């Protein structure tokens, strides 16, 4: 099953069929019109859904991973078809991550491509410095997990049973 | 917060559920009840049924055991992770950047928690910085004076030498510089006086 | 074969070697940071359009869920290693317009902006070196999804920590970025290892000289060595082969009379199909389960590698570490990253002794009855005088009470040596 459009490849006139790297059909010799097909298989996609909580609302967005737009609000991404999200001009921080730099929020929900950070550019001269004047204590915090839960299985309980 | 050892509690119990569910799969056979194969079939066909079981139990249990050590590797990495973060920055002073929370480090704290320990990490950030018009060295007598510990600073009229995390502005004396060489060699150096101790105490 | 050259130190009770020069190197650390992300529909791959492989496939349980949630937690864990390894500044620090910082040159690793990547020189060398499989693979129920990441947003980042490290040293990486001149950053530096302000500012053209250099030769190496960067080639060549192995087990008959399901279904009835479309849907499970199971042990490997990288990125090019070979072979001064294809190249920066030459060394001098030992030097002998210098580099200075101290008489110290104390 597949989309079967124009080849390019020239075929000698004793093969009729065509094989990839991977032994997969990539070809194929029509034999009514000595004609050079390209068997390239149908689309398929990873359906995603972008939403935010469902304490704040019930808007969701639809991602097909790999799917050009034209072959399924819609937005064409890196990482497939976005529909349900605006593209904004603006850049902001990354609430929910899209792929290819393209993160989605909820204000409706829309697609921006992330903020990296605040932009800062350092007063570098040949003879200046700051120097701080005063300071502030922080404590942060870092969690690390240490151990799991001890698990023992019976082999012929969970197998066989009684 | 705390979703690290919540997603360990949660992949745990998850991984326990499913290697329980999975007691509930044919894996190809008539039944998924060791009892009924038993009691509808005879000693023939009921030795490939129980086989069936047995090998898609097997395949499970072997599963859940592979996940549970790649876990458990994982697990042995982040507690050997924070066995170093215990030794380095609780039980000393740690002047590893980043390691024992963003700042100059100044000490940390242990606390237990399920399954894990969280570190309250006191570091010390700098903060309302100034600038000031800085040179690598002094030029007096002659000579090129060098900072000890600090850096040299000017406010615009003023030379100072202070410490470099703090702004303390202090006198250029020869207490805290050292002097290496004369002034043609050093890009950069200013003309400013150094201020000798010694220089009241024989003038009276 | 031999394990290294052979050379016998000459060592004796009173003879130190004191190093009178210097060798800027810059050496090369490549760390692989993420993998391919990969998702595999169980379904399509293990029976394709078969409704009835499907049904039979239904019965084993949450096999499927399974190995899309394995594999998924690998490809956010990929994203997570990312953002780990380059994502340690919340602001992008940009260079001045003017690239003087006093005869240092970074023209190599800030951006082009010739180029459209806005990539580096050796960052555009990197991407160069590291390379219809993929259709086939897509075409199996295989997908490749791409990094959260893109190449010209880690170009940013490693761009944001050079001009961080350049313009405000070890600053910006413990709070605010407090502008520094360039050589006072890299007199701070030398301070760090234990040699004085002076011989750089002395020797700053010298020292600039030499780091330039040391660029251009690393350009060269890199540009040169084809097995530079085997380590991202292994990583990429391993996630491939294991697609296509994966792929490739699709033609496996796996004890079955075809490995062709619509075959099976043309061909026989129900009651043996259904035998033969099982023992397919075993095999094809097993190798899918073997994929997995190798894709997280990968997973492993490569976050230990990424936690390893953000470990030298945060003690390496955030600051300067004391720990030995970890930041490069040498007394490490400074590092700077560059980014590469699932991966990050540190470019460490260290201060190698050169030219030692042999002197005469004392424990303490005794002068007055009174034992002087050194404050931050070594005694030195040159044959006739006695002189006091900083270890790291050869600089004779004249032993005074102003660079010795005084604990104890000159009767205990074993070793010490009778010579004058200046008094200022
Ligand atoms: C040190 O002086 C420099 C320049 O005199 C200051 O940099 C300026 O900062 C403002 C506020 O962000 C910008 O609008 C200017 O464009 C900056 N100028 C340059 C040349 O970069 C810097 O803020 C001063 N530092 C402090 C602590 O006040
Ligand atoms: C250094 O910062 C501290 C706070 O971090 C300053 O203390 C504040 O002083 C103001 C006015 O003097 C008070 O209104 C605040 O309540 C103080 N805060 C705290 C937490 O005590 C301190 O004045 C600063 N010092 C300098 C020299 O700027
Ligand atoms: C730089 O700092 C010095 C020392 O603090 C300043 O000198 C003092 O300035 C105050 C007020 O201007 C006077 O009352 C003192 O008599 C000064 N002391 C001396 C020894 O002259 C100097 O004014 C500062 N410069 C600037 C531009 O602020
Ligand atoms: C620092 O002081 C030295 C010596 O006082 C200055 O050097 C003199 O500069 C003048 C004018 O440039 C020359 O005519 C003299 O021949 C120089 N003497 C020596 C011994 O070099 C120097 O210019 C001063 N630097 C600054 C920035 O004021
Ligand atoms: C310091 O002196 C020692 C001995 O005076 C030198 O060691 C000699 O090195 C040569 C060249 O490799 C060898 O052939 C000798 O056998 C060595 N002698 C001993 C006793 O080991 C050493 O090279 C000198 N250091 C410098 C920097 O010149
Ligand atoms: C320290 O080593 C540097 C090189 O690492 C020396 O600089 C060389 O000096 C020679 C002759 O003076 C020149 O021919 C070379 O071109 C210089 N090389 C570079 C890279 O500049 C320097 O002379 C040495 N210093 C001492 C005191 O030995
Ligand atoms: C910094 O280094 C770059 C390259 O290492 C220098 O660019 C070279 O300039 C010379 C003379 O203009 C050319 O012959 C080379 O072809 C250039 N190389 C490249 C890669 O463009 C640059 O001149 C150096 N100095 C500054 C101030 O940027
Ligand atoms: C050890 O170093 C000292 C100081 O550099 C040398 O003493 C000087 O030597 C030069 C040339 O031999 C003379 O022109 C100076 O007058 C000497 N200065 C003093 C204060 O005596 C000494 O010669 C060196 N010893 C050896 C063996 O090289
Ligand atoms: C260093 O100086 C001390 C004192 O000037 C020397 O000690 C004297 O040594 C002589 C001969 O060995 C004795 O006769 C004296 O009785 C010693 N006096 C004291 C107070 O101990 C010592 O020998 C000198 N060391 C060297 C290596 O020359
Ligand atoms: C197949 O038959 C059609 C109809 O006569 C003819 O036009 C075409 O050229 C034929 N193809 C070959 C390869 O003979
Ligand atoms: C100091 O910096 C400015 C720009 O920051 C530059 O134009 C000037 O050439 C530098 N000074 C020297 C002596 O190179
Ligand atoms: C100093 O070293 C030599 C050989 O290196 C040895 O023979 C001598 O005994 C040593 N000096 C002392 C006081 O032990």
């Amino acid at each position: 099953t597949g989309v079967l459009t124009e080849s390019n490849k020239k075929f000698l006139p004793f093969q009729q069929f065509g094989r990839d790297i991977a032994d997969t059909t990539d070809a194929v010799r029509d034999p009514q019109t000595l004609e050079i097909l390209d068997i390239t298989p149908c689309s398929f996609g990873g359906v995603s859904v972008i939403t935010p909580g469902t304490n704040t609302s019930n808007q969701v967005a639809v991602l097909y991973q790999g799917v050009n737009c034209t072959e399924v609000n819609v937005f064409q991404t890196r990482a497939g078809c976005l529909i349900g999200a605006e593209y904004v001009n603006n850049s902001y921080e990354c609430d929910i991550p899209i792929g290819a730099g393209i993160c989605a929020s909820y204000q409706s929900i829309i697609a921006y491509t992330m903020s990296l950070g605040a932009e800062n550019s350092v007063a570098y001269s040949n003879n200046s410095i700051a120097i701080p004047t005063n300071f502030t204590i922080s404590v942060t915090t870092e969690i690390l997990p240490v151990s799991m839960t001890k698990t023992s299985v019976d082999c012929t309980m969970y197998i066989c049973g009684d | 917060a705390l979703g690290k050892l919540q997603d360990v509690v949660n992949h745990n119990a998850q991984a326990l559920n499913t290697l329980v569910k999975q007691l509930s799969s044919k894996f190809g056979a008539i039944s998924s009840v060791l009892n009924d194969i038993l009691s509808r079939l005879d000693p023939p066909e009921a030795e490939v049924q129980i086989d069936r079981l047995i090998t898609g139990r097997l395949q499970s249990l072997q599963t859940y055991v592979t996940q549970q050590l790649i876990r458990a590797a994982e697990i042995r990495a982040s507690a050997n992770l924070a066995a170093t973060k215990m030794s380095e920055c609780v039980l000393g002073q740690s002047k590893r950047v980043d390691f024992c929370g963003k700042g100059y480090h100044l000490m940390s704290f242990p606390q237990s928690a399920p399954h894990g320990v969280v570190f309250l990490h006191v570091t010390y950030v700098p903060a309302q910085e100034k600038n000031f018009t800085t040179a690598p060295a002094i030029c007096h007598d002659g000579k090129a004076h060098f900072p000890r510990e600090g850096v040299f600073v000017s406010n615009g009229t003023h030379w100072f030498v202070t410490q470099r995390n703090f702004y303390e502005p202090q006198i250029i004396t020869t207490d805290n510089t050292f002097v290496s060489g004369n002034c043609d060699v050093v890009i950069g150096i200013v003309n400013n006086t150094v201020y000798d101790p010694l220089q009241p105490e024989l003038d009276s | 074969m031999s394990l290294g050259a052979e050379n016998s130190v000459a060592y004796s009770n009173n003879s130190i070697a004191i190093p009178t020069n210097f060798t800027i190197s810059v050496t090369t650390e490549i760390l692989p940071v993420s993998m391919t992300k990969t998702s595999v529909d169980c379904t399509m791959y293990i029976c394709g359009d078969s409704t009835e492989c499907s049904n039979l496939l239904l019965q084993y349980g949450s096999f499927c869920t399974q190995l899309k949630r394995a594999l998924t937690g690998i490809a956010v864990e990929q994203d997570k290693n990312t953002q780990e390894v380059f994502a340690q500044v919340k602001q992008i620090y940009k260079t001045p317009p003017i690239k003087y910082f006093g005869g240092f040159n970074f023209s190599q690793i800030l951006p082009d902006p010739s180029k459209p990547s806005k990539r580096s020189p050796i960052e555009d060398l990197l991407f160069n070196k590291v390379t219809d499989l993929i259709c086939a693979q897509k075409f199996n129920g295989l997908t490749v999804l791409p990094p959260l990441l893109t190449d010209e947003m880690i170009a940013q980042y490693t761009s944001a920590l050079l001009a961080g490290t350049i313009t405000s040293g070890w600053t910006f990486g413990a709070g605010p970025a407090l502008q520094i001149p360039f050589p006072m950053q890299m007199a701070y530096r030398f301070n760090g290892i234990g040699v004085t302000q002076n011989v750089l500012y002395e020797n700053q053209k010298l020292i600039a000289n030499q780091f330039n250099s040391a660029i251009g030769k690393i350009q060269d190496s890199l540009s040169s060595t084809p097995s530079a960067l085997g380590k991202l080639q292994d990583v990429v060549n391993h996630n491939a082969q294991a697609l296509n192995t994966l792929v490739k087990q699709l033609s496996s008959k796996f004890g079955a009379i075809s490995s062709v399901l619509n075959d099976i279904l043309s061909r026989l009835d129900p009651p043996e199909a259904e035998v033969q479309i099982d023992r397919l849907i075993t095999g094809r499970l097993q190798s899918l389960q073997t994929y997995v199971t190798q894709q997280l042990i990968r997973a492993a490997e490569i976050r230990a590698s990424a936690n390893l990288a953000a470990t030298k990125m945060s003690e390496c090019v955030l600051g300067q570490s004391k720990r030995v070979d970890f930041c490069g072979k040498g007394y490490h001064l400074m590092s700077f990253p560059q980014s590469a294809p699932h991966g990050v190249v540190f470019l460490h920066v260290t201060y190698v002794p050169a030219q030692e030459k042999n002197f005469t060394t004392a424990p303490a001098i005794c002068h007055d009855g009174k034992a002087h030992f050194p404050r931050e030097g070594v005694f030195v002998s040159n044959g006739t005088h006695w002189f006091v210098t900083q270890r790291n580099f050869y600089e004779p200075q004249i032993i005074t009470t102003d660079n010795t101290f005084v604990s104890g008489n000159c009767d205990v110290v074993i070793g010490i040596v009778n010579n004058t104390v200046y008094d200022p």
